[PDB]
């Protein structure tokens, strides 16, 4: 027979689990409570949830689970089934999910002197609120809350994990570097731990785990940004074309339906709240109504070109203001039966030259329109992408 | 603790957990119940499910779980798990996905007194009949019935803790505003057991939709399509390319149709506002292609096949004209010779018949571009605002 | 509390395990019902009908009964249902692997031995859907309960009688019924059925069916998909008014058309189910649609060919050029100067046979539209008045006279 | 009767066997393990999920002197087979699983030999965290990783270990992954190129802690990109064709702008394709996504070419002069390169002048015409080059992308089953 | 039942459901298996998983599990919990998400003699590696392995029911027809254990697709657009329009391709018949589309600048058709020679397009004596 054995049933022969392990009626059991993350596997912001796989560094004593390794062949520490013995109900209250406990259940390591250790393995679903403003180019700030479900202050003292040596206390997430995955579309910057308490109620205490990750906005940009660019491009163009082909109302039509296009296949990754609207968002409407209004003022160059002195008559006041000043600041400086057929080419070119100066007019208009759309659109999408560059967290994590 | 596993042992020694703590059979357990909010999960308008994250206090005074204090070192409450006490079997009556009643089955806080406070957490996936009319300026009233489902009234009455669930932990939805919230007490009389009433407690909420997302990313493009429609008719017929713009926006408005088909209900209990601004842009894209067509035939009338009617160039070309001031519209070498003037003169005529269809064609797309642009900011501005108007 | 002195006697030499027959040859009957809470909803794309249902399961076990006097006057107990024997009735027809209730709630137990089970229960269920008349269509879904342990010999399934009168029909509680909003029920029968190709030992010889028939209200499918496609395709037509001399766009405008048409298609497959039984009624006028649109786009080239065509590359034959001109538009509603001479004269030639391919088209444009807005027209009123008389039976089984209503 | 009760008897209840005690005489020795993993079937690896999903036969050795006995004293019984829930088993974990599987699904018998040993192999399907790294996609290989843990016990008190084999009468580690020919299915997408298992210590850590010790299974496995070559890449090719053929569209039609336009469109159609099957990662941008991106600027710069080309064709000299030098350079140089009472008389007289200004009009508008002409052919040899040298070129690179002779950098072993180390 | 408790009471006394039911260990028990198919839940091809709902039969002995009727009041048959006793552990072999073995426990029969007939329901989630050449007109055989897992056929041997799987109760799936099926028992030596045999029983499936939906919804589009390319040819080149709806197309038939993609596994092991019929149609598009801009350039041509080569004025013009006032003058004379060149290049352009259009209706009318 194995010591180990005696020694098992000598430790649980009257050991009850669903008892705290007060040693005198009102001692409280402190618990260290840290946390070690070995991969945040996904943080969907369709649903607004974090799911990473860590592990619970639990530590606490049991002043039952004592023995002398000299009586039992110099045991210092046993291995035990995590269900044979008390437990702190330390569960993540922050949840998006039903699941508040662990999942692996590993045994428990318990010492001589009744130091009990846990180190649970977990796959945690919990919940946390996306900023949506400046998505693409946004960090978030998620949160772990973990304490015990049923203990409160009175019973269960919440502190923090100490070191690999017992020196000092660990105030941060800890990561395994040969057991850590780093994730392709996030970068932790800070990774802070905290205990937190509730005024109005002086029984609540939790540790909270902060994840501070900044995006790489690589995947958005290139399938993004960059198309968009390239329509904006076109839109600029469409001012270039003449009206004398009829492809002014296809390339502006077009650029829109591609952004309109983008805007709905990026309609599946924005997060559904409406607290505020996400930068890119901002970023394909103002392109959007950019190239509405470019097909507007294509419409308009177009009814320009085709006026007639047979149709319209020119206003003293467009023809002044478009033909003298514009012009000048956009650079865009310029024997009977034979009677009667002289005269009739005489009329035509004096109506002609009326066409002429609706045609000009409208082409006057258009440099106008180019030079008006290469300004807004340059310097618009220049500061949404100032400011949207300049959204890095803070220094300071506050903890 | 010495005292207190003396004390659970002593507790659970002769305790069946399968009946009821009342000190007489024809006594009941009066239990209070209480629903705290911690969070609203989701609304699934499409499959009409709402899931939240509750807590479900429930309070109840057990005589057989009472001790002495003295008698085990001044212990006056103990944690016990719930499996091992008898439970009130709260049932949640419209599940819709997921469990009727509690599963985690976590632990309680019991007294010397005997009372016990019971707080297992839940996801209530519950049925909402979610009104599809004002979508996304929508407000929903979904509701929790939560019942004891095998004990009547004079056995496990229940009520409620508060006349309003807790909301003191709630965390902020992002997507809905709690305008409201109540629970209301039932007794309710079963076809299966029509001589004895069941009790019910019912939580309901109205919550109100932030519409900010669905405005932004619905509503302005659609605006902008409509827009467009409007503009079509500034467009000259002799440019061609007015059936590419009007063509070009009526895909659009399809193609967001199918988008707006993709997140309503396909309940016919009542049309949706958004529904019913889509059909009526979409027949306003009908109508103005339908429009344009006449247009562009009437501006490619030949002038001999087709001679102007009298009336029509009376109408549109004197009075039309004049009444809108805005617009800028106007208001043998011997006989070879002999030959290429009758040749230029039949031209002549041939060309002023022609622009004079040009010219009536051009007059009614004023007409139409007017009227288009004014029923268009009607059928928005003034028809949006009566749900905005509240 | 004498409950727990009588629960305890009952439970005593009682094992969940042994079917109580009271003696050989004894079969224990047990009577069903069902209560429809909600309709949750009938998803076609895996078939499945998932309803909220109360399931009423009454048995006797002589082995719980007692004397009332023996206990003061108790004569109902609340045991759980996981500390006795149970006929194990659960739902053969089920697409997820679920057979049983949801809940296992407390039977109710009479001094008599009379068991009393209502359970709730989310059931998915498997129907068949008849995709030929959709979206004015009406489905037949049914839950086959069974004993999945015990046969004909061992269990009697039968349906719960009220007053002497069976319950041959689904239960509707007024007070806890939801309408669904989507599909109305017209009849919910239900029937107690036999194999007949397996004898009364093998648990599958004795069933018990509830139907659910149900017709779907097509308000919202022919607001949001049946109108704007029937409006897009009577868009098509419009290219008949259009002209042939590289305006107008007849090519861009009919093949946009049947671009509209491809997307609504995406959206009906989306929409339907992929039995492949039968084709969608939507789906056939979907298809007719596109065949009449690619047929007014190849009429529309024929037009454009024949409307362009010049006397330097086509020659106009007399034949043709009489036919058409002259019996459509009845039937229907209709030094020296020499050289420059001789030449302005060529153009006045040349053009006038251009005028002549020109009236041709239009001729054969005005032809055309009428046949296109007639075949239009008529595929789409006959389609759609097929749905609109598609009508649910007046009786829940078309042989038999009975109603099967409370 | 069966003599394997009694024998069962004798070692369980007879004994008192404790499965919660390690199989260990002495608590300071230590209980080998010997593990090794089989592949009965790759059943998918999701890119966008970037996990691994696999059909796995888990291969658990060791000894325990309880489960011993004298086979002659129980009737010549030389093998028993007892559940896990009796026995004492060793908690081998995937820790690396996506999903909360750590365990093995179906907890099958083991079997125990009278010298105590014990041989448990159980069935898995296991979903573990591959990072993908889409470099070449779809001409990649990706490389996973399935590491299994004992958390149960430190490394003082169980020890992992590599299955081992005998071939004539030599034991060498079985440092691969096992594939049985009788029982795999090949994935028809993926090929496995190496296999290797690895035995790895921590040194920074303690043996004392459960991090210290692990065995690891690598998966080296190349993309079959046929699928993925005729499906995307082909029409890609074949729509930007289109975009290099639009410079041939005469300016007279009104169809040159729209021909790229459309090209335009349907590369961003296959661009979005591509990115929704892909990984939402930042390490860096698939090889199909640089080639649609460089393929959407250069349809982009036709696109700005066409509209210079119509905005110079449509020139008139009523709002433009033709400059000298951009008539002989346009005219000359660059087509050599590219080798391509008496007023009747008097109002007859003013005719001609009109005859004469419109002749001279269809001049200037003639060679405007052909100024356009040669900025489409200019730039017909010069970006269809640039188009078919950069998509031969991208796609070159993405074949030539194979995975390394080596399973490991400085390994100049190859843990291929047909080449033991130790024997 | 007094009588039953008590037989069910004595039965499992001593009864331990760790040891084969074996009156000497040295003897194996034969356990007879069958299949029960219910419903063919679905088939996931981009998965290649296919679901099924079945019944899995297992009959065999139990010695220990035998009464006599007399001393139970004539009981024979009785109704038990099948965790009670032994069972056989049949795993899934090609479980590919689910199960390996039955979950369920259902109860079984037990009667008099020791035999046991065990019926529990499962839904097998097997993997199936689905051939992708004929789709959608295509058959699939899936099968599914059942085997011991832990004992040799020296211990547990099983064998087959009946040569094929029963499918009297099998819901008609609407999607698939059963053309056949049928179960073959194999003797197994695996890399673990090459001294003994393990026997295992695979059941196959062979079922034909019903191609009505896919036809339907793809298929038909297909050739729409198809008709719709030859249509660009007798399109005149004067009223533009060629490119537009060329292109049209075009798109069409890439977005029906991305569908079929959409639809079928991205394995490489063999290239659908569907896939190749479209891209072949899409590369004859591009073809298309290219001689479109040559006739459209061609059309086009300027007079000057371009002068008609000799040979192929004469073949498109011959072989295939057969198959003050001085100056206005000589203006309008050089206006005429100008015009005939021009109308020279456009009958050229003409006759190309003539050309096409023939060779267009020739594949369509061969297809046809192909169908
Ligand atoms: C000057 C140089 C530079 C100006 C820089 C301005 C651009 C940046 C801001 C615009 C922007 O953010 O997008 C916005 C619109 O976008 C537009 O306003 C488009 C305007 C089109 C210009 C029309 C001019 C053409 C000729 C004239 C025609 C006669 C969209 O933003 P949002 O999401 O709707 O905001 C709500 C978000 N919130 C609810 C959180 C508050």
């Amino acid at each position: 027979s194995v010591m180990e054995d005696t020694l098992l049933s000598v430790l649980f022969e009257t050991y009850n689990p669903k008892v705290r392990p007060a040693q005198t009626v009102g001692d409280k059991v402190t618990v260290r409570v840290g946390l070690t993350l070995t991969n945040l596997l996904i943080l969907n912001e369709k649903i607004e949830e974090m799911t990473t796989n860590v592990f619970l560094n639990l530590a606490w004593t049991d002043y039952r689970l004592q023995w002398d390794p000299a009586a039992y062949e110099g045991i210092k520490d046993l291995r035990i089934p995590s269900s044979d013995v008390w437990q702190p109900d330390i569960v993540l209250m922050n949840n998006n999910d039903g699941s508040f406990e662990i999942t692996l259940h590993v045994n428990v390591l318990v010492q001589h002197t009744g130091a009990v250790s846990w180190q649970p393995s977990a796959i945690y679903r919990s919940s946390c609120t996306i900023k949506v403003m400046y998505f693409p180019f946004d960090w978030q700030n998620c949160t772990m809350v973990f304490k015990s479900y049923t203990y409160d202050t009175s019973e269960v003292t919440l502190q923090h994990a100490l070191d690999a040596k017992g020196e000092r206390e660990v105030k941060e997430i800890v990561i395994n570097k040969d057991a850590f995955t780093e994730n392709g579309q996030w970068s932790i910057e800070h990774k802070p731990s905290r205990k937190n308490w509730r005024s109005d109620d002086p029984s609540y205490e939790d540790v909270t785990f902060y994840l501070i990750i900044q995006r790489k906005p690589l995947f958005y940009i290139v399938y993004t940004i960059i198309p968009c660019i390239l329509i904006s491009i076109l839109a600029i163009l469409v001012f270039y074309l003449p009206p004398d082909a009829g492809e002014k109302m296809s390339l502006s039509i077009s650029a829109l339906l591609a952004v309109t296009v983008f805007l709905l296949l990026l309609a599946d990754k924005v997060p559904e709240t409406s607290l505020s609207v996400p930068i890119i968002i901002r970023y394909l409407m103002f392109i959007m109504i950019l190239v509405a209004f470019s097909v507007i003022l294509s419409v308009v160059v177009l009814n320009l070109h085709h006026r007639s002195p047979n149709t319209h008559t020119m206003p003293n006041w467009i023809r002044q203001i478009f033909i003298e000043t514009l012009p000048p600041f956009l650079w865009i400086q310029r024997v009977e039966a034979i009677k009667y057929i002289a005269e009739q080419l005489e009329s035509a070119s004096e109506f002609d030259d009326l066409k002429k100066d609706w045609q000009y007019v409208a082409m006057v208009a258009d440099r106008l329109f180019l030079y008006v759309f290469f300004v807004i659109c340059s310097i618009g999408t220049f500061s949404i992408f100032l400011d949207a560059s300049h959204n890095v967290p803070p220094d300071n994590p506050f903890a | 603790s010495e005292h207190e596993t003396r004390l659970v042992a002593n507790l659970l020694e002769n305790y069946n957990k399968v009946i009821r703590p009342v000190e007489h059979h024809t006594h009941f357990v009066d239990i209070t119940v209480g629903l705290q909010l911690i969070q609203l999960i989701s609304v699934d308008e499409v499959n009409q499910i709402v899931e939240t994250n509750v807590r479900l206090r429930q309070q109840w005074i057990d005589v057989r779980l009472r001790w002495n204090p003295a008698d085990y070192g001044g212990i006056k409450k103990i944690r016990l798990p719930s499996d091992d006490v008898w439970l009130p079997d709260l049932v949640l009556y419209n599940n819709a996905d997921g469990d009727f009643a509690i599963v985690h089955m976590t632990k309680l806080l019991l007294d010397y007194t005997g009372k016990i406070m019971w707080t297992p957490p839940a996801i209530f996936k519950s049925y909402c009949e979610i009104i599809v009319t004002h979508f996304p300026f929508d407000q929903q009233n979904c509701t929790m019935k939560l019942g004891i489902w095998t004990y009547d009234g004079t056995k496990v009455s229940i009520s409620p803790e508060s006349d309003r669930p807790d909301l003191s932990t709630f965390m902020e939805s992002g997507e809905w505003v709690m305008k409201d919230y109540r629970g209301w007490k039932h007794w309710v009389y079963y076809t299966c057991c029509p001589d004895t009433p069941y009790l019910d407690i019912t939580y309901h909420f109205i919550m109100q939709r932030i519409p900010l997302y669905f405005v932004v990313n619905v509503i302005i493009p659609c605006l902008l399509f409509s827009f467009l429609t409007g503009l079509v008719f500034y467009l000259p017929t002799d440019s061609g390319e007015k059936m590419t713009l009007s063509i070009s926006v009526l895909l659009s408005l399809t193609v967001f149709l199918l988008v707006i088909v993709e997140l309503i209900p396909s309940t016919s209990s009542a049309v949706p506002l958004i529904g019913k601004y889509m059909l009526f842009t979409m027949i306003f894209v009908i109508s103005s292609i339908i429009i344009t067509v006449v247009v562009i035939n009437t501006h490619h009338r030949s002038p001999s096949t087709h001679t102007m009617p009298q009336w029509v160039r009376k109408i549109f070309i004197d009075t039309i004209p004049n009444v809108m001031f805005f617009s800028t519209m106007k208001r043998s070498a011997i006989e070879g010779v002999k030959y290429i003037a009758e040749h230029m003169k039949s031209d002549e005529e041939s060309s002023n018949a022609a622009e004079e269809w040009k010219y009536v064609a051009m007059v009614i797309d004023h007409i139409l571009l007017c009227v288009f642009m004014l029923i268009c900011i009607i059928g928005t501005v003034s028809v949006f605002a009566g749900r905005l108007i509240e | 509390n004498e409950e727990g002195r009588l629960i305890e006697k009952l439970l005593g030499d009682y094992d969940k395990r042994i079917i109580p027959a009271k003696t050989l040859d004894h079969i224990i009957d047990v009577t069903l019902k069902l209560t429809l809470t909600n309709l949750i909803s009938l998803n076609e794309k895996e078939e499945a009908l998932t309803t909220n249902v109360w399931i009423e399961i009454q048995w006797n076990d002589y082995r719980l009964s007692w004397n009332t006097s023996e206990y003061e006057g108790i004569d109902l107990v609340r045991i759980p249902s996981e500390l006795l024997w149970l006929p194990d009735v659960v739902l053969e027809n089920n697409v997820d692997g679920q057979f049983e209730v949801a809940y296992y709630a407390n039977v109710l137990v009479y001094n008599d031995g009379s068991m009393y089970w209502l359970p709730p229960a989310i059931y998915r269920s498997t129907c068949p859907i008849a995709v030929t008349y959709f979206p004015f269509d009406w489905q037949n879904c049914s839950l086959v309960f069974r004993s999945q342990t015990y046969n004909a010999h061992e269990v009697n399934l039968q349906l719960s009688a009220e007053e002497g009168e069976a319950v041959e029909w689904i239960h509707i509680d007024p007070e806890d019924f939801t309408e669904n909003g989507e599909w109305t029920i017209r009849h919910r029968p239900a029937k107690k059925n036999y194999n007949w190709q397996l004898t009364k030992d093998d648990t599958d010889f004795q069933e018990i069916i509830f139907f659910l028939i149900i017709q779907r209200k097509p308000l919202f499918y022919i607001i949001n998909i049946i109108a704007p496609c029937v409006l897009i395709s009577s868009l098509v037509v419009l290219v008949y008014f259009l002209p042939a001399q590289a305006g107008g766009q007849k090519c861009t405008l009919s093949i946009s058309v049947l671009l509209a048409q491809t997307i609504f298609l995406f959206l009906i497959a989306q929409k339907v189910p992929e039995t492949s039984l039968n084709v969608p009624l939507i789906g056939k006028y979907l298809i007719f649609v596109m065949f009449v649109s690619m047929l007014i786009v190849m009429n529309c080239v024929i037009v454009l060919n024949v409307s362009l065509r010049t006397p330097n590359t086509h020659s106009l034959s007399e034949k043709i050029k009489h036919l058409f001109l002259g019996f459509l538009p009845k039937y229907l509603g209709m030094e020296a100067c020499n050289f420059i001479a001789k030449s302005t004269k060529e153009q006045n030639d040349s053009g006038s046979e251009n005028e002549n391919w020109v009236l041709i088209g239009k001729v054969i444009d005005k032809a055309c539209f009428w046949i296109a807005l007639l075949l239009f027209s008529i595929g789409t009123l006959a389609i759609f008045l097929t749905g609109h008389f598609n009508q649910v039976p007046e009786f829940p089984f078309p042989g038999d006279p009975r109603k099967y209503v409370p | 009767v069966n003599e394997e009760e009694r024998l069962i008897n004798d070692l369980l209840i007879v004994n008192k066997y404790n499965k919660h005690v390690r199989p260990v005489k002495h608590n300071n020795e230590v209980v080998n393990i010997a593990l090794s993993l089989t592949l009965s079937n790759l059943i998918s690896l999701k890119e966008t999920d970037e996990t691994l999903t696999s059909n796995v036969w888990m291969d658990h050795a060791w000894y325990d002197h309880r489960l011993t006995w004298n086979a002659s004293e129980y009737s010549d019984i030389s093998i028993l087979r007892l559940p896990p829930e009796l026995v004492w088993i060793p908690d081998i974990v995937l820790q690396n699983n996506n999903d909360g599987q750590y365990h093995v699904a179906y907890f099958c018998n083991v079997l125990v030999r009278p010298n105590g040993y014990v041989t448990w192999l159980p069935p898995a399907i296991f979903r573990s965290s591959c990072p993908i790294n889409v470099l070449y996609f779809p001409f990649d290989w990706q490389n996973c990783s399935l590491k299994f843990t004992a958390l149960n016990y430190d490394a003082n008190e169980i020890t992992m270990d590599l299955m081992t084999d005998t071939i004539d009468g030599k034991d060498y580690p079985i440092e691969w992954i096992i594939i049985d020919p009788e029982a795999f299915t090949e994935n028809g997408e993926w090929e496995i190129i190496h296999k290797p298992a690895k035995k790895n210590i921590y040194p920074d850590k303690f043996p004392n802690g459960t991090n210290y010790q692990d065995v690891t299974f690598y998966l080296i496995i190349r993309r079959k990109p046929l699928f993925y070559v005729i499906n995307f890449i082909t029409p890609c090719v074949l729509i930007s064709f289109l975009a290099s053929l639009a410079f041939y569209l005469p300016a007279e039609s009104g169809e040159k702008m729209s021909t790229a336009i459309s090209v335009l469109l349907a590369q961003a159609v296959f661009l979005l394709l591509t990115s929704q099957r892909l990984p939402e990662t930042a390490l860096a941008v698939p090889l199909i996504g640089k080639y649609l991106m460089f393929i959407m600027s250069l349809v982009t710069g036709v696109i700005v070419n066409c509209g210079i080309v119509l905005n110079f064709h449509f020139r008139t000299p009523s709002t433009h002069v033709l400059s000298t030098r951009v008539k002989q350079i346009f005219l000359e140089k660059l087509p050599r390169i590219l080798h391509m009472i008496k007023s009747g008389i008097d109002s007859t007289n003013y005719i001609v002048k009109q005859i004469k200004e419109k002749n001279a009009y269809d001049e200037e508008v003639g060679n405007w015409n052909l100024v356009g002409q040669t900025i489409d052919r200019l730039s017909m040899f010069i970006i269809t080059p640039v188009m078919v040298l950069g998509t031969i070129f991208i796609f070159v690179m993405g074949n030539f992308n194979h995975p390394p002779a080596k399973p490991f950098e400085g390994d100049p072993f190859d843990y291929s089953s047909d080449h033991p180390r130790c024997a």
